[PDB]
């Protein structure tokens, strides 16, 4: 993702050096610094795509929940859109299957 | 609407959307080729246009005369330009890499390399075929045209195999490198795998042991002691230090630059499989014999084509010991028609393979049984020439197509006997006997009934009726050579 | 000249040399014909009657029928042990996990420790598949194919280590009519092929057969093939100046001829080693159209595998070396003390299955669309005959009767064949009480 | 010619063969497409249309001898054919049209075989119930009916039967007062009758092609009858006859003759641009290289030719032998076929592989533009009445028939007795009038 969207290369620490890198403070805070580039590539990566303006305009055309469509499903929030219609042009929806 | 597990699931509003969409992609096809162009591909949405032009403005014209037909037959649907590419190579469905093109200002444009479906899973490639692979497809992605950039990678092919029979090719570009999963005495299929087998000589022959995880680097060469290719497997400090073995040279022409030059090579017209291995070297009955029946699928034939492949009946003579071949009811071509049956492929024997019908109907009894219990082996290869993954096993995770590969996660089985040689071989079986058949293919009647009198007498007819039938009582109902139009119809 | 020589010399003859039950002499005499015998099949459609139905088959025909397996095993288990719910395969979970699948390697070798692999149902895990890792279990048997609910830690997603193997459970016995427990004692001989020398041609074991059929007039007569063997020198090299089909007539001439004094029912069971018939799993009962109206009340063709009520009791017979296949394709936690032959028997009964490996032998065809409605056990049987190459033996293993009396000829050298007592107690008791009184494998 | 007039309804429940299921394909759809190049080169009212279209019907073994009441095999193969044909023509609209239109022909051709005696039988037996009227009322409304009928001259009453009907059958003639009515039915002679046979089948048949549409899905999977569905009509003739082999010996220095005389207009086009220019790009090369091994040539004599004409272009003759023997010892020798082993034929040339700038392949009549198409055909003294023909019958897509055309002319015969579908065929019969 990062060598894609933010088309900059990211180091991977596999899990068997971790305990290798507590003998010694250099490793250690080098590990630290990989957690806080990690995370600061993650933020990165979320303001290129616009992911919280796309999902505030897509749950208020939709009218849903903002978590519901930060988790996903296409079908959630066409729901509530077609639920919204119904309810306004005084109809029954159908219930929940389960 | 069709997501099962929806609120609002309506199985025949999904039913009739997919049946509209079917329609309007047919009609946008057939509108196309009426307008005297061909499409290259289409899913779903999307409609790939070949237009055969150079001049990018005619390519636009063109393009939006088609949206605005498009959207003159319709009234809401409409057609969109999505992008254009320069270079193209279709492999299979969904599968493809080339050159997307931005234009600039006033007819000039950029080209951008890209692909999709084009990864490689096996690291266990060598340093040629990785450099054959990239020359190739360096050149498919270049300007140039189809004849140049043809004749290019077959004058390179064509100096790699010569350098590869003389020996120009640096022992470096020999090793192989493959890394280990499991210990050395841990692999059920052991014998055919190389790595595995030199691990196991490195680990119980000298000092450092091969774990799980590490990296053991063996080479293919010649032993003399004609076993199989992945047990002959050595050591490249080993080979250099060793004297009475060489490169095999035929492996690394076939089951190394072979694989990956036509893993791309193969969908270009004109160019196959065999005559890269005759670019390579004298390889060709060899791998025709390598090359797959089903592959052809893609495209009535005539009798001497659709046998082609099928193996002739092989029968020791009874009394002599010679072996005789029968490939069809006659022998020879011309006034010289005798039967195949009438006598033996010994010139010294005197006695009639006819005369041993019972034999031949006892024979060929067996001969049916090897070949179905083939077809139930269930043996399926991968269909992608790097992988070649062969198991016996059919995974419940199933492709748009076929079974999926376990080994390369993006590939399809399939069937390594199909059923339709099986049916292709008992057809052939019935008619090497079938002398019915075999008379009325005769243009006149003189010849037919010279022969019918000359040697087809009725004993010989009854025969031949029952050397028919051995086969005729596998064909009968099984097979499903038989088709039921009570299910075809209702 | 030479060839039935050493068969014929041979000075084991009537060596009693297995016994199971209550102690018998030699003088097993029956009543032939004479009482009440009731032979039906039973199970599925039944035992299948016609030729078949095809010889080309669909691999979606093939995944939907492993499928289907899978979930009614799983479901059936899930009902016994009252799972709470089966979790996917690939999704990572901390605590451990209960997973529902299928026993398989992962190349084409022999199944060992380190080369187990779990292929998930297509309901919950979509037909995935992950190594299982068995460093943390204690007792487990496993084999490819088999139907199994592991309890284990999956952390990554990746790799199961397996921490308890759920044991599986067994159909329910027949349960006896009033009827079936109103007749009498009857008599069963079993024997299995190849009733030749591997040199000769004579069949002279078969003629000693018939002699011992006559002596003892048993109730009923089984019989296995191959009756022309596939494998025999002679055979495989095609010296023979008659047609398969006319020699395979001429020995159940033969046969049926032979034991027409005694009137006892004779069933004739096929086997895949022979050349006349169709080599594909299931098979379709032997096909014979020179039968006289007195021989068809005496004469029985059933297929293979079959589930046979003999006088209420149910035998299963199978001709196919089940237990030589399943056998060497087997893992076990413990080596030391422990009966294989009992262990592959609690296999074969808990699988529900006549043959439960997959994939098979390579050199077994079988037809899955038919296998799957043809080849099912519907209950357990009361006894079951699975003659094998391996040593004769007769084990008692969940309340079922094992018998395994062996070729009667092996090699060049005499064989052995088996012969069983049976009556039904009193229905009133400790539940499950054995109609098979005594079992006897004795020299021929 | 036999009771094989029939309405396509009731599909068979018989069960046959994989080889008589493609047999009988092939021949309707040979049959159809005979039906479609008569009706476009002839009118339905000549004795040549007759004529030709029973031979067809009897060379492909739709009207022959009886048998016992069951297997009658000329109604079981229409029959047959017919419902499989309905499968691989009921995917598309354009495909339905044309199996609609080409299968009212044979229907009315039938009907045209029959006596005045039979289709009073045929047509009472037919559906449920129809009826005609006796002498003695004919000639009692004789008046009426002539008054009443269409612009048919003459007060002749014929011996043509008419046939009394129900008015509301008779709607598309009643509302523009042409039949006449009493007590609500309507008296129609042979003409209007087979109209409403006509229109009645073409309803039927569409409704029936639209149905079974809809259940193609679940056939599809069959990979038996992949080959039948989407490639009827492809790349592969109906059934092609030029392959790798037979019988023949040209030389090499005639082929100049036979290029002005013999040749079709694509290879002799393309024979130009390789006299001329030297060299071909790969279409054309493959398709003049196949075109010339069909024709008899051997191994030798092709890599002699190729290599003189490539010569003269000023190239290495080793560079001949590694570029260009390796392809010509491919196309004439083993596997790695259906490519580069079969001559072309008209509808792979046509369907596939368009041309461009440097490109002379393909077919002119398809390919070419109109124009251009007049100027070449004016380079090969071609009558203007017969260009114009030609040209008529390319804006009709009817190239092959063009072509057919080309050869007659050329040829000087009224008909060439054939229907061409191979540039190698077209050859062939310009060798044997010779
Ligand atoms: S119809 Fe056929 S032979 Fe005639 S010009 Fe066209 S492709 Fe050539
Ligand atoms: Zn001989
Ligand atoms: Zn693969």
């Amino acid at each position: 993702l990062v060598q894609q969207i933010l088309k900059t290369e990211r180091v991977v620490i596999p899990m068997e050096n971790i305990q290798n890198m507590y003998s010694e403070s250099s490793q250690l805070l080098y590990l630290l610094e990989h957690t806080w580039k990690d995370a600061k590539f993650i933020l990165q990566i979320m303001c290129e795509l616009n992911v919280l303006p796309l999902a505030l305009q897509i749950t208020n055309i939709a009218g849903n929940i903002m978590s519901r469509t930060l988790m996903g499903g296409r079908s959630e929030r066409n729901e509530f859109l077609l639920l919204h219609a119904f309810y306004e042009n005084n109809y029954i929806v159908p219930d929940k299957q389960i | 609407l069709g997501f099962s597990y929806s609120r609002f699931y309506a199985k025949p509003l999904a039913a009739l959307v997919t049946y509209k969409g079917r329609e309007i992609l047919m009609h946008t096809k057939e509108m196309v080729q009426k307008m005297n162009l061909e499409v290259i591909y289409g899913d779903t949405d999307s409609i790939m246009i070949n237009t055969n032009s150079t001049n990018l403005e005619e390519v636009f014209k063109l393009g939006n005369k088609v949206k605005s037909e498009v959207n003159k037959l319709y009234k809401l649907l409409e057609i969109d330009i999505d992008g254009v590419f320069k270079s193209l190579l279709l492999l299979k469905k969904k599968k493809y890499a080339a050159l997307v093109v931005e234009p600039t200002s006033d007819g000039n444009y950029v080209t951008k390399q890209e692909l999709k479906g084009l990864d490689i899973v096996r690291r266990d490639w060598c340093d040629l075929a990785k450099d054959t692979g990239n020359f190739v497809i360096g050149q498919i992605l270049s300007d140039q045209s189809r004849d140049t950039i043809v004749e290019n990678i077959q004058k390179r092919l064509i100096e790699i195999g010569e350098n590869v029979l003389n020996g120009s090719v640096p022992v470096s570009q020999f090793e192989i490198n493959k890394a280990l999963t499991k210990d050395p005495q841990d692999y059920p299929d052991k014998k055919s795998l190389p790595h595995v087998h030199v691990a196991l000589w490195i680990n119980s022959q000298g000092g450092r042991k091969v774990k799980a995880g590490d990296t053991v680097s063996y080479v293919i060469c010649q032993d003399g002691s004609n076993l199989t290719a992945s047990q002959r497997a050595y050591a490249p400090e080993q080979l250099q230090k060793q004297d009475n073995l060489t490169i095999d040279t035929q492996y690394y022409l076939a089951q190394q630059i072979h694989p990956v030059v036509a893993r791309i090579c193969e969908p270009i017209d004109g160019i196959d499989a065999v005559l890269i291995a005759t670019w390579l070297g004298l390889d060709p009955t060899q791998f025709r014999v390598h090359h797959y029946h089903k592959d052809e699928e893609n495209d009535q034939l005539t009798d001497e084509e659709k046998y082609r492949d099928c193996e002739r009946f092989k029968c020791p003579c009874p009394t002599c010991g010679t072996e005789n071949i029968y490939d069809n009811v006659f022998d020879g071509s011309g006034t010289d028609m005798e039967p195949s049956l009438y006598r033996c492929s010994n010139i010294d024997c005197k006695a009639s393979p006819l005369t041993f019908t019972v034999q031949l109907s006892n024979k060929l009894i067996m001969d049916i049984r090897r070949f179905i219990k083939k077809y139930y082996d269930g043996w399926l290869i991968c269909e992608e020439p790097t992988c070649r993954n062969r198991t016996r096993h059919l995974p419940l995770q199933f492709s748009r197509t076929g079974p999926l590969c376990p080994a390369c996660m993006k590939a399809t089985l399939q069937p390594e006997y199909s059923d339709k040689s099986l049916y292709t071989q008992l057809c052939f079986y019935r008619y090497i006997f079938d002398a019915e058949c075999a008379l009325e293919k005769l243009t006149t009647d003189h010849e037919k009934d010279k022969l019918k009198k000359q040697f087809f007498t009725p004993k010989v007819l009854q025969d031949y009726r029952k050397l028919k039938n051995t086969a005729e009582q596998f064909l009968s109902r099984s097979g499903y050579s038989e088709v039921n139009l009570s299910k075809l119809f209702a | 000249a030479t060839p039935s020589q050493k068969y014929n010399s041979r000075s084991n003859r009537g060596e009693v040399v297995t016994s199971f039950g209550l102690a018998q002499g030699v003088s097993w005499s029956g009543r032939g014909g004479a009482g009440n015998i009731s032979l039906k099949v039973l199970g599925c459609p039944e035992a299948l009657t016609g030729s078949y139905k095809s010889m080309f088959q669909k691999l979606p025909d093939i995944r939907e029928v492993l499928t289907c397996k899978i979930e009614e095993l799983g479901s059936e288990l899930k009902e016994h042990y009252k799972i709470e719910a089966f979790t996917p395969l690939l999704a990572p979970a901390q605590e451990p996990v209960t997973l529902l699948g299928q026993i398989g390697c992962d190349s084409n070798g022999k199944l060992n420790n380190k080369s187990v692999i779990l292929e998930g149902d297509r309901e919950h895990s979509s037909g995935a598949q992950i190594p299982v890792d068995l460093s943390e279990l204690k007792e487990y048997s496993l084999f490819p194919g088999q139907v199994v609910i592991m309890e284990g830690i999956n952390t990554t997603g990746r790799k199961l280590v397996a921490t308890k193997l759920y044991e599986g459970v067994p159909l329910p016995f027949y349960q006896p009519t009033e009827e079936d427990a109103d007749f009498e004692q009857s008599m069963v001989l079993v024997a299995c092929g190849p009733y030749t020398t591997s040199d000769s041609i004579t069949y002279d074991p078969l003629l000693d057969l018939i002699a011992v059929i006559n002596h003892d007039r048993p109730d009923v007569c089984i019989l296995f093939g191959p009756f022309l063997d596939a494998k025999h020198e002679q055979v495989e090299n095609c010296l023979l100046t008659s047609p398969f089909e006319d020699i395979f007539k001429q020995c159940l001439r033969t046969i049926i001829e032979g034991t027409r004094s005694s009137g006892s029912h004779l069933v004739f069971v096929p086997s895949l080693r022979d050349v006349h018939h169709e080599p594909v799993y299931p098979q379709p009962p032997f096909s014979y159209s020179d039968l006289s109206r007195e021989d068809k009340k005496q004469v029985q063709f059933v297929s293979e595998p079959c589930s046979l009520s003999i006088n209420g009791v149910i035998f299963g017979l199978t001709s196919t070396d089940l237990l030589f296949h399943l056998g060497a394709e087997e893992i076990s936690s413990s080596s030391g003390t422990s009966d294989r032959f009992s262990r592959i028997l609690k296999h074969i009964l808990t699988q529900r299955s006549y043959y439960p490996l997959y994939p098979p032998q390579e050199d077994m065809a079988i037809d899955y669309e038919s296998f799957y409605v043809y080849a099912q056990l519907p209950v357990t049987p009361d006894v079951l005959i699975i003659p094998s190459e391996l040593r004769y033996f007769v084990k008692d293993v969940l309340g079922c009767v094992c018998v395994n009396p062996g070729r009667l000829t092996k090699g060049q050298v005499g064989g052995t064949f088996a012969r069983l007592y049976l009556r039904r107690p009193a229905a009133d008791g400790a539940e499950r009480q054995s109609p098979c009184i005594a079992v006897q494998v004795v020299r021929i | 010619y036999p009771h094989c007039l029939q309405f396509y309804l009731q599909p068979p429940s018989e069960n046959i063969s994989l080889i008589e299921f493609e047999n009988l394909a092939i021949d309707r759809v040979k049959l159809l497409k005979s039906v479609e190049n008569l009706g476009v080169s002839y009118v339905k009212g000549t004795e040549q249309y007759q004529s030709k279209l029973e031979s067809e019907l009897r060379k492909l073994k739709f009207s022959y001898r009886e048998n016992l009441e069951d297997e009658y095999e000329p109604r079981r193969r229409d029959h047959i054919s017919h419902f499989i044909l309905r499968l691989a023509y009921c995917q598309s609209e354009e495909l339905r049209r044309w199996f609609i239109q080409q299968e009212m022909d044979l229907l009315r051709f039938r009907f045209s075989i029959l006596p005045k005696d039979k289709i009073q039988d045929f047509l009472k037996d037919s559906q449920l119930q129809f009826e005609a009227i006796s002498d003695e009322e004919k000639t009692l409304r004789e008046q009426e009916i002539v008054a009443s009928s269409p612009s048919l001259s003459g007060l002749k009453l014929g011996f043509e039967s008419i046939y009394k009907i129900p008015f509301a059958d008779a709607l598309d003639l009643f509302r523009g007062r042409k039949v006449y009515l009493e007590d609500g039915f309507a008296y129609v002679p042979l003409k209007d009758i087979v109209a409403i046979i006509l229109n009645e089948f073409r309803a039927k048949l569409s409704k029936a092609l639209a149905l079974t549409a809809r259940s193609l899905p679940a056939v599809q999977s069959d990979e038996r009858l992949q080959p039948l569905l989407n490639h009827l009509s492809h790349s592969y003739t109906g059934q092609d006859y030029s392959t790798q082999g037979n019988v023949g010996k040209i030389s090499l220095d005639q082929i100049d003759l036979l290029s002005t005389k013999s040749f079709p207009p694509c290879m002799r086009q393309l024979h130009k641009a390789l006299r001329e220019n030297h060299h071909l790009r790969h279409g054309g090369r493959m398709q003049y290289g196949l075109f010339l091994k069909g024709i008899g040539l051997t191994l030798e004599q092709a890599l002699q030719f190729w290599k003189q004409e490539f010569i003269k272009g000023k190239m290495d003759p080793d560079k001949f032998d590694k570029g260009y023997s390796y392809n010509i010892r491919h196309s004439f020798g083993k596997e790695g076929k259906r490519t580069d082993y079969t001559p072309f034929s008209c509808l792979k040339i046509i369907l596939s592989n368009p041309p461009s700038q440097g490109d002379y392949h393909g077919c002119p009549f398809r390919h070419s533009d109109p124009e251009l198409l007049k100027q070449k055909l004016q380079s090969y003294k071609i009558s203007p009445g017969g260009i114009s023909q030609i040209l008529d019958l390319v804006k009709g897509t009817h190239y092959q028939v063009a072509c057919q055309k080309y050869f007659e002319m050329i040829h000087n015969v009224d008909d060439c007795g054939f229907s061409l579908n191979h540039p190698n065929q077209f050859f062939c019969e310009s060798q044997r009038i010779l």
